[PDB]
């Protein structure tokens, strides 16, 4: 249902129902494609909602729960590129392309990060 | 000294035996060796019905039948016998936990995944939560420290470094004098500013459990190997040293003829690029302990720079004579083949050494260098990558990628790789200059000067600065600062006087451009003076200078 | 009875391209102020 309400671009009832699902399953299902999926989806809704702060923390906790995942690294790199933290996003991008070969969107985002690194002149 | 040395002997005897009892070879090897350098207390919490299992578990581990040990201890409610099963369960998984990509390079064959440790980590958390006495207060003993240390290393496997520090520091508080625990603490830093922050934690927040330890050892500053901790951190990464020289002296007075200290002490010379003093310090160790093979690849690395192949060949012969399948033996032999320009065969022995530990010193990086000379340029860049993943503190691993990508047409990748290595070793003169040279492709000329001007200052000797002076003028030519081009290209002309008139090709272009510029400025007499200054070089520059000289005379 | 992978969606192409375009806007307009 949270995915369903995310699809119609409502972004409020989706968040509410996904949060309700997560509080229902706080105690059990620590892993096995249920907690990972719900938390990743909630973070994606927050990202589309421009509330990037809590999104950083939720994506980080998902990443520390399970690490071999290209999607989490690509989304975290996108979140960092939304802010100005290119130093901490290029490593995540490189790891994402290490994990999965093509990742065309990740390649384009990383290339844009490269042009940013060229442009910036930080000490 | 006085009773302080005597108090170390008794307690160090403990760390040598109990650590060896519960199958920790690496930690006990250091502690037992420290007894020889230094100038049967028994007790454990066990019952007769449970003591047999420890004998059962220990002897199967010694026979290297790892997995059967796990089954025979399927249930164990002992506080710290559970560690022995869990340790065997961890290693049984690790030997088959080889990453697919990394495996192709380390073998060349060219042909349940991780959920075990997830259950392994959860078991430790479940056991500790349901255990009678936690880490808090003056409770706990040696056994619980092993559980937390084992919990910490599994946490580092998933790169949960932030929580890994808390586990390791918590284990060391319960039981000190465990060397293997601190080695894993080294790999958690991967940064410079946290080390002082971690140092602040030890000086203020950290506290020892005086119940287990002996007298004058709960205090941090009277502890002996907290100095060993400070010694190790400030050699892996220099940064800013705090009391580094003073505490080193005290540790040298204690532990006479301790080989590890001398090897560490002499390694400082290699890190300072003082090769002549490094060999003398290394040689004394060889005489004292000929059968010690640890950190001998550094001896081969130093001899490689000196290119003393005759001396190096005998070292390989001597090393391989007594042992032929330890990682340092194959690494030295692989280093030998490189000296013979047989870079195509050095990979084989580097490959063999890696399959022994798969977490070595900088043997991954030396493998990458040998590929570069073969112009593969693609095995090397991925071989260099593996060294980054294991030890992100390695200067050479990052530099190899940036150097390799410089040959590649896309130089934009090399900027980031050089930037990381720049923070690790800012003191190197080469990395700043190489970063600036690759950074000129970016088109942001302003930041290159800040890098370029730092390269000359860090380059020490002035004679090598003549080459980079010409690069400064060339970049300034891209901007409307042709006057700034003159002053710096004048500076390299002055260095020629300092360099006893080497009149190299770099100043040949420097002299001709200045005559041309002064001619454009109407200063014919001045430009005529530098016209005869180009008395050597290629024929074209001689002809052009004479044309400038002929031109200048007409206008006078 | 077995449950398949629950539906999860990642970064599409349209939103990442829009961020690329906006990112170009902000690395294009500031150098005009500098110049």
């Amino acid at each position: 249902m949270g995915v369903m309400y995310f699809k119609k671009n409502e972004f409020v009832k989706a968040k509410k129902y996904l949060k309700k699902a997560l509080e229902v399953v706080k105690d059990l299902d620590p892993s096995s494609r249920t907690t990972i999926s719900i938390q990743l989806n909630l973070g994606h809704t927050y990202r589309k909602l421009n509330e990037n702060e809590i999104a950083i923390k939720c994506f980080r906790c998902v990443l520390e729960k399970n690490d071999k995942n290209s999607e989490i690294h690509c989304s975290l790199g996108y979140l960092y590129l939304k802010t100005k933290k290119l130093q901490k996003a290029i490593d995540h991008l490189h790891k994402s392309l290490y994990l999965k070969p093509n990742n065309s969107s990740a390649t384009a985002l990383l290339k844009n990060a490269l042009e940013l690194n060229v442009t910036l002149s930080l000490d | 000294q006085d009773k302080i040395i005597h108090d170390i002997r008794i307690q160090l005897r403990k760390a040598a035996t109990e650590l060896s009892r519960w199958k920790l070879y690496g930690s006990s090897k250091w502690a037992a060796e420290a007894l020889a350098g230094l100038a049967p207390q028994n007790g454990f919490g066990l019952s007769e019905t449970e003591y047999d299992l420890y004998l059962l578990g220990s002897t199967l581990f010694d026979a290297k039948e790892f997995d059967r040990c796990v089954f025979f201890l399927k249930d164990v409610t002992n506080p710290y016998l559970k560690f022995l099963k869990l340790y065997s369960k961890f290693l049984s998984w690790d030997k088959k936990s080889q990453e697919s990509m990394e495996n192709i390079l380390t073998t060349g064959k060219f042909t349940e995944s991780q959920s075990n440790i997830s259950s392994i980590l959860k078991e430790i958390n479940t056991f500790l939560e349901s255990y009678e006495i936690k880490i808090d207060d003056d409770e706990a003993d040696l056994g619980l420290a092993l559980l937390y240390y084992l919990r910490g290393v599994i946490l580092k496997q998933e790169k949960n470094i932030s929580k890994a520090m808390s586990s390791f520091l918590k284990s060391l508080s319960c039981y000190s004098f465990n060397w293997s625990c601190w080695l894993e603490l080294m790999d958690c830093l991967q940064k410079v500013d946290d080390a002082l922050l971690l140092n602040n934690y030890l000086y203020q927040n950290f506290q020892f459990k005086f119940s287990e330890n002996l007298g004058s050892q709960r205090t941090i500053e009277f502890n002996i190997m907290i100095k060993f901790f400070k010694l190790k951190v400030f050699e892996e990464l220099n940064g800013q040293l705090e009391d580094y020289f003073e505490d080193l002296e005290f540790l040298l007075q204690v532990f006479p003829n301790f080989t590890f200290l001398k090897a560490y002490n002499a390694t400082i010379s290699y890190n300072n690029l003082d090769y002549v003093t490094a060999e003398s310090r290394f040689d004394d160790i060889v005489k004292q302990d000929p059968y010690r093979l640890n950190d001998l690849e550094t001896y081969s690395n130093i001899l490689y720079v000196m290119q003393k192949n005759s001396k190096l060949a005998y070292l390989a012969q001597f090393v391989s004579q007594i042992d032929r399948f330890r990682p340092e033996t194959c690494c030295i032999i692989a280093n030998y083949y490189s000296a013979r320009q047989e870079h195509e065969k050095s990979i084989m022995y580097f490959r063999r050494a890696l399959t022994l530990d798969k977490k070595t010193t900088n043997a991954w990086t030396l493998m990458g260098h040998e590929f570069v000379e073969l112009s593969n340029s693609h095995a090397a860049i991925e071989c260099y990558r593996r060294a980054v993943d294991i030890c992100p503190r390695d200067f050479k691993a990052w530099f190899g990628l940036g150097q390799a990508y410089a040959l590649l047409d896309m130089h934009l990748y090399s900027l980031y790789y050089f930037q990381k290595a720049c923070t690790l070793k800012p003191w190197d003169r080469r990395i700043w200059q190489v970063l600036g040279e690759c950074y000129s492709k970016t088109g942001n000329k302003v930041e290159a000067i800040k890098c370029y001007k730092r390269s000359i200052k860090a380059s020490q000797t002035v004679d090598q600065n003549t080459s980079i002076y010409y690069r400064l003028a060339q970049l300034y030519e891209e901007l409307e600062d042709l006057q700034e081009c003159k002053k710096f290209m004048m500076k390299c002309v002055d260095v020629e006087e300092l360099l006893e008139g080497i009149v190299t090709d770099e100043t040949v272009k420097a002299r001709l451009w200045l005559a041309i510029f002064e001619i454009k400025a109407g200063n014919y007499q001045l430009a005529y003076d530098y016209a005869m200054g180009v008395s050597s070089g290629t024929s074209q520059e001689i002809e052009e200078a004479r044309m400038l000289a002929r031109e200048c005379r007409r206008h006078m | 009875m077995i449950r398949r992978a629950p539906t999860t969606l990642q970064l599409s192409h349209d939103d990442v391209t829009s961020l690329i375009d906006d990112l170009n806007e902000q690395k294009l307009k500031q150098q005009l102020n500098i110049e």
